[PDB]
């Protein structure tokens, strides 16, 4: 039954397919680690632990809730099954009615009644499943040699891989692709690493899929040697024999707005005091618009991708504005229009999204004496007799002092709570609908 | 082997002119020429030419502009090193917008002439690359000195009408741009704008008055300069209405500004263009007098995003719905900076042109980058990614296409897309922009302002509201293009009508009728008429065309065609629509009357003008591509003449064809392959590009027609380029077609016989007969309108067979014989394509509707020699043997 569920998962996306031998090795892991009911429970925990990391967040919750449903339908009584299907139906807005009543059930009813969809979806993972595997756990407990990492756009696992390098004492050779010289360098470095060793990394094989499907299937126990491959979930389909021969892992984006501000601010090394202030405001605006992007049905109309190239373009534009102005009268309207229309609004085809970006630019780049960019913190204007090192010191201090509240998706992004609850309702509805479709057959 | 010997001789002479007259390949060529002089040597010469690519590549590297032409054409040009021919007539493909050389001058495609600073001596000893480089440098420095003395005259204080009639369009254009920028900056140092606004308004009025009375080329120049002068007026008017100085500074920084460096020792790099703080160097390349785009605010936004992309050496990507003007935006950006953007209408030729434009330094736009196959798309994406990676890192040289080639610092690559997308490698180094629908109101308003209409803003608003009402209310046909292209077509066709209808709403209404009404159905025509009554105040007063109508009626009477109201309407539409458009497309159902319509129009024009008419009915699909145009035989480098090329050569060489109107009718389906090779004549160029490179001119009276039945495989570009006339309903009645068929069958007691036959075809019973016949089940379903051509002809020929026994019988028996033959022909033509039981049912219907007084046609009845009998007496019993 669990393998049929995983086959149904693989029938949806090209990255979620599962082989029979993988499931049999996952079952062998139960007896390797250190009565029939305990073996069954360990099987459920081990399958979830080893096959959550190959799926994204929505399919993580779908798999967890379906596997909990299967185990509890086998173990518990009929009234338990009817109650759980009632809660799934009211989450999916398909069936209505109070459960016919257990601390877990009343906790879950308290979660559902107060309209907390995230808590209702995470209750299964919080209650039943114990262990969760990060990138280090899946790379350490793998006998495989080639690792394929997939993620959405505007997020990269390369920083996590360098963190693992600093943790596992290894050196990565990042190999960008896209040019024939880079292809020859990649082939030379793979030939070097397959003989000597060392962790070898490949970035974004999506545009080099031709070289991949002409080289890597034919190319596919060295010590301290693991090959990491990075692709994109939304890109073109990878070859099936290549996919079956590698340990597929999906890396997930951060939820922190202020963490994105820190990440953008720590990578800007220097161009006077006003350039530093403008770069700080640009980092905050980039983090705010990137955070607002991910709320696809409500924050925007479609899915856009404001990468670091847009930040580089806007930074060069701010540098050119600050350089060619000797009166220190910053043209705030000019930079607002050029950022909302040319830099960030260029790829936007809709009109409402352009209005959203224009409103965000008017709120962030207003250039007032006391700017409250979020409901939490206010950024004062710089003084004309301060060094750039002092300016960076006070900007770092005001970044470290402030904290991110629980409702940062509403207050910081300037969104009503109704939109957030409606988005969470849509997420829970599609998760529960997919679970019901899995559970009927 | 005569053709092989001729080809070998031609190859030997060409290569001797290329290299022999002025090492291993040279020795092999010398040995092969010695063997040919002693005497299948063609493959050896082809392999020698293939091995001579390194010398060919060095020749192409000597002067970069020679690279554009093909290998055969370049070999032909470099082989003619003494005659100084074929290089001036084919440098349009190299220089993009310059047609011929006058050295004392050059001629662009539009006909503008450039006067060089000084003459260049031409001699037979000078090779192609040296004098070509001298000509290029002299052209650029002549453009710079025209710039210089234009600013000398303008800063002197002279009038603009004296300098608009002297120098080329680029010089006066950029002189006006720089002068306007200086005045706007000087008046931005203060808060006074009305004086220079009034001055440029008076300049606009003076250029309009000079436009009214000058020649055609000068008229084109004044139009292309009034576009920018109206833009200057718009910018100054916007800056005048600004409340604060900050808003004025914002508006001035948004628009495109021009400056000149007065301190650099260099000349061609003394101009930088400022837009939102970024700088670009003007190139001083020649473009001619092209169709200047109307500077809408979205055009300035497109210029701003292309400037922002090119400041950091990123490519420019545009995407959006088709028809929003992205290709023209890129071209206008290129020609605003005085350079020609090379257009690749989307592997060997593509990457060849790509390395050519990255070696020359000219900008290249990949228009419609959504139609290539996956492998070539990915590989050219890798090529452009390599080019952009070289440009961003400032590499002096690039290893592109497995050769080491220099990288020009001014090379840029642009992409336009038509979704309804850019690959990852390209998107890592390109800037995507999504331009919206263009301001049709502003474009139409400015076009009307140049054209001299006293009411421009309200009239343009009414026109765009009318077109949007038709796009929202009419049916969703595949050929209903109501975008900006057809609006510009309406405005362009408003130009010949003003000489008789005047600058006003009436000309717009009449041209709107003439180029919108033909391409609509029936309910669409009703909607068009109602909306034209509602929006435009003019009711569409009739014009004076009684002479043409009478000529049409005389043509119909002498050709047998009757004149219904709808046939008259279609003929008048076709005539008024062929008065302006060169190549026309006639569409409609099968057998609806297209050929009759245009034949009647031709006869009417022949009577009205007294002018000779030549018709070449050439079906498109009956000739192959080689037979219709021409085939270059690769066996011996020979040429074969196609039919259309042969008749163009015959009409060009000619004294009969110099005083005649010659018409080519393509009376079959529209093939995309047969028309994409014809695209060179459909536009205003009117020049046919043969596969061998021959350019045959087409006279203005050489009017092309088309005649098909469907448009599902016709490109929308050819739909807009050619005129489309739609036959929604038949141009005939049943009685009129019957009368014409009778008349042509008579032409192909006689008067009494004709009168009796015509009186026997009573329309009252015939309409019911045809209505009953249309309800039956017919195999290979053909309309009754296309069965009348047999139903009349069969009866006419049967009576023509029985005419010689018609002088020895009574009148009633003659009427019975005529009626029986008519009933038999009606049976075997209308219901003659159905079952026997249905044929018998049609006999019962015929006997019911033609009355019992007439002779009752039986199921097996006939006429034997005359007496009435059946076929049962005509059956011979056959005694067959065993084997
Ligand atoms: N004014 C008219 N009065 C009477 N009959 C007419 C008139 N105009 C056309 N017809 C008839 O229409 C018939 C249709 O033939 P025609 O040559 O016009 O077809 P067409 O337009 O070439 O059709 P297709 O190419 O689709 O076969 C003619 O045979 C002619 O008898
Ligand atoms: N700003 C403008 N001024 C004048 N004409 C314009 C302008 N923008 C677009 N057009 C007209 O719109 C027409 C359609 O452009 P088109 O070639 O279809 O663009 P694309 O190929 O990118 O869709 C062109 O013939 C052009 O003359
Ligand atoms: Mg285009
Ligand atoms: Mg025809």
């Amino acid at each position: 039954k669990i393998f049929s569920m995983l086959e149904k998962f693989g029938q949806f996306h090209w990255f979620y397919g599962i082989s029979i031998g993988q499931f049999l090795s996952c079952f062998k892991r139960v007896f390797i680690k250190k009565r029939v009911d305990e073996i069954l429970w360990l099987l459920y925990q081990e399958v979830y632990c080893q096959f959550s990391t190959a799926l994204d967040k929505k399919f993580k919750m779908i798999m967890a809730m379906t596997m909990f449903c299967l185990y509890k339908f086998d173990i518990e009584s009929e009234q338990y099954k009817e109650a759980v299907l009632t809660m799934i139906g009211v989450l999916s807005e398909s069936s209505d009615g109070v459960p016919k009543l257990n601390d877990d059930l009343r906790y879950l009813w308290d979660y559902v009644t107060t309209k907390s969809y995230i808590s209702a979806l995470n209750w299964f993972k919080n209650e039943f499943f114990v262990d969760e595997w990060n990138i280090a756990d899946v790379v350490a407990n793998s006998e495989n040699n080639y690792f394929t990492m997939a993620s959405e756009r505007d997020v990269d696992g390369t920083f996590k891989l360098i963190e693992l390098a600093k943790a596992s004492k290894e050196s990565l050779k990042i190999i960008p692709l896209g040019s024939i010289e880079n292809l020859n360098y990649a082939q030379e470095e793979i030939s070097k690493s397959k003989i000597e060793g060392g962790w070898i990394l490949l970035q974004n094989i999506q545009m080099s899929l031709s070289w991949v499907k002409t080289y890597l299937h034919k190319h596919v126990e060295h010590e301290k040697f693991k090959m990491f491959m990075t692709c994109h979930l939304t890109g073109d389909k990878l070859p099936a024999p290549l996919l079956q021969r590698t340990d597929r892992v999906v890396y997930e984006d951060i939820p922190g707005i202020l963490d994105t501000v820190k990440d953008l601010w720590g990578s800007q090394f220097f161009s006077g005091v006003w350039s530093v202030y403008c770069t700080f405001l640009l980092s905050w605006f980039h983090a705010l618009i990137t955070a607002r992007t991910r709320l696809v049905p409500h924050g925007f109309s479609k899915k856009y991708y404001f990468n670091d190239c847009d930040f580089q373009f806007a930074s060069v534009y701010l540098e050119n504005v600050l350089a060619t102005n000797s009166t220190n009268n910053i043209p705030w309207a000019q930079v607002r229009d050029h950022i909302a229309t040319i830099v960030y609004g260029g790829k936007i085809d809709e009109e409402k999204d352009l209005e959203v970006v224009a409103k965000l630019c008017a709120h962030v780049f207003c250039g007032s004496d006391n700017l409250q960019i979020v409901p939490g913190v206010r950024i004062p204007q710089p003084l004309l007799q301060q060094s750039e090192e002092e300016e960076r010191a006070r900007l770092t201090a005001i970044l470290s002092n402030t904290i991110e509240p629980a409702d940062s998706l509403s207050s910081w992004l300037q969104l009503p709570r109704e939109s957030i609850l409606d988005y969470e309702r849509l997420q829970a509805k599609e998760v529960a609908s997919s679970t019901e479709q899995l559970l009927q057959e | 082997i005569q053709v092989n010997w001729v080809e070998v001789q031609f190859y030997w002479l060409d290569l001797y002119g290329i290299l022999g007259e002025n090492p291993l390949e040279t020795s092999k060529f010398k040995s092969l020429t010695s063997e040919y002089k002693m005497i299948l040597t063609i493959d050896s010469l082809k392999m020698i030419k293939s091995s001579l690519s390194t010398f060919l590549e060095r020749q192409r590297r000597q002067f970069p502009r020679f690279y554009f032409l093909g290998n055969d054409d370049l070999l032909k040009i470099i082989g003619s090193g003494k005659h100084h021919d074929q290089v001036s007539k084919f440098m349009k493909k190299m220089f993009g917008s310059i047609e011929s050389i006058i050295i004392t001058g050059v001629r662009s495609v539009e006909g503008e002439v450039l006067n060089l600073n000084e003459k260049i001596e031409l001699k037979d000893s000078i090779q192609a690359q040296e004098w070509l480089n001298i000509l290029d440098t002299e052209i650029k420095l002549s453009v710079f000195t025209q710039f210089r003395d234009c600013l000398g005259q303008l800063k002197d204080g002279t009038d603009i009408e004296v300098v608009v009639s002297k120098y080329i369009f680029q010089a006066i254009l950029l002189s006006a741009q720089v002068m306007w920028t200086e005045l706007v900056e000087k008046c931005l140092q203060t808060n006074e704008f009305s004086k220079y606004w009034k001055e440029v308004d008076m300049k606009i009025k003076g250029l309009l008055d000079k436009l009214n009375k000058s020649s055609d080329n000068v008229k084109k120049k004044i139009e292309a300069l009034l576009v920018e002068y109206l833009h200057f007026n718009n910018v100054i008017g916007q800056l005048k209405n600004c409340s604060t100085k900050e808003e004025a500074r914002l508006l001035w920084a948004k628009v495109q500004k021009f400056y000149q460096k007065n301190d650099t020792l260099d000349d061609l790099n003394s101009v930088f263009i400022s837009q939102s703080g970024y700088l670009l160097q003007y190139k001083f390349e020649y473009i001619g007098i092209p169709e200047r785009l109307i500077y809408t605010p979205l055009l300035l936004v497109g210029f701003a995003t292309l400037t922002d992309s090119l400041h950091q050496k990123y490519g420019g990507c545009f995407f959006g719905p088709a028809g929003t003007g992205k290709t023209e935006t890129v071209k206008a950006f290129g020609q605003n900076l005085g350079r020609v953007v090379v257009v690749f209408n989307c592997y060997q030729v593509l990457s060849r042109l790509l390395v050519g434009i990255t070696q020359i330094g000219a900008w290249g736009c990949f228009d419609e980058f959504n139609r290539l196959d996956e492998k070539v798309l990915s590989a050219v994406s890798a090529n452009i990614q390599q080019i952009q990676n070289g440009l961003q890192v400032g590499k002096s040289h690039i290893t592109l296409l497995e050769e080491e080639t220099p990288l020009s610092p001014h090379t840029a690559v642009f992409i336009t897309l038509n979704p309804g997308e850019l690959p990852e490698n390209l998107k890592k180094s390109f800037r995507e922009f999504s331009m919206k629908s263009p301001q049709s109101g502003t474009i139409a308003e400015m076009i009307l302002q140049i054209m001299g209409f006293e009411d421009s803003k309200s009239l343009a608003s009414k026109i765009v509201h009318f077109l949007e009402l038709l796009s929202s209310k009419c049916s969703s046909m595949n050929h209903y293009h109501f975008g900006l292209r057809t609006l510009k077509g309406v405005l362009r066709n408003c130009s010949p009508l003003v000489s008789e209808f005047g600058e006003g709403e009436k000309t717009v209404v009449e041209s709107l009728k003439r180029v919108i009404l033909p391409s609509l159905g029936d309910t669409d025509e009703l909607v068009f008429k109602d909306e034209l009554s509602k929006i435009f105040d003019s009711a569409g007063t009739p014009l004076n065309s009684k002479a043409i109508v009478q000529c049409l009626k005389d043509a119909g009477q002498r050709s047998g065609f009757s004149m219904s109201e709808e046939f008259l309407k279609k003929c008048m539409q076709f005539y008024y629509m062929q008065k302006t458009q060169q190549a026309l497309i006639l569409v409609g159902k099968a057998g609806c009357g297209k050929t009759a319509t245009w034949k009647t129009v031709i006869d009417a024009m022949a009577i009205f003008d007294g002018h000779a008419n030549v018709v070449y009915v050439i079906d498109t699909k009956v000739l192959t591509k080689e037979s219709l145009y021409g085939s270059m035989l690769k066996a011996t480098l020979e040429w074969r003449d196609g039919l259309f090329t042969s008749i163009l050569r015959r009409v060009n060489d000619d004294g009969t064809f110099k005083n005649s109107r010659i018409w080519v009718v393509f009376d079959s389906d529209l093939d995309p392959e047969y028309v994409e090779a014809m695209n060179s004549v459909l536009d205003d160029n009117k020049i046919l590009t043969l596969p061998n490179g021959e350019r045959l001119p087409i006279p203005p009276n050489f009017r092309i027609l088309f005649e098909t039945d469907n448009l599902d495989h016709t490109t929308p570009a050819t739909i807009t380029r050619c005129g489309l006339l739609w036959f929604s309903t038949d141009v005939c009645s049943i009685s009129s077609k019957i009368d014409h068929l009778l008349n042509k069958s008579y032409e192909a007691e006689l008067d009494k016989l004709k009168d009796l036959i015509s009186d026997s075809f009573d329309m009252a019973s015939l309409t019911n007969i045809f209505t009953c016949s249309n309800d039956l089940v017919h195999i290979l379903g053909v309309r009754t309108f296309n069965k009348l051509e047999t139903a009349v002809q069969l009866a006419v020929h049967l009576i023509s067979s029985y005419r010689q026994w018609f002088q020895n019988l009574d009148d009633k028996s003659l009427k019975d014989v005529i009626t029986l033959l008519i009933k038999r022909s009606l049976l075997y033509a209308l219901a003659g394509d159905s079952t026997g039981e249905s044929q018998r049912a049609f006999i019962q219907t015929i006997n019911t509707y033609f009355g019992h007084d007439s002779q009752e046609l039986s199921d097996y009845s006939t006429i034997v020699i005359l007496s009435f009998s059946s076929f049962c007496s005509e059956i011979p019993s056959v005694s067959l043997e065993a084997h």
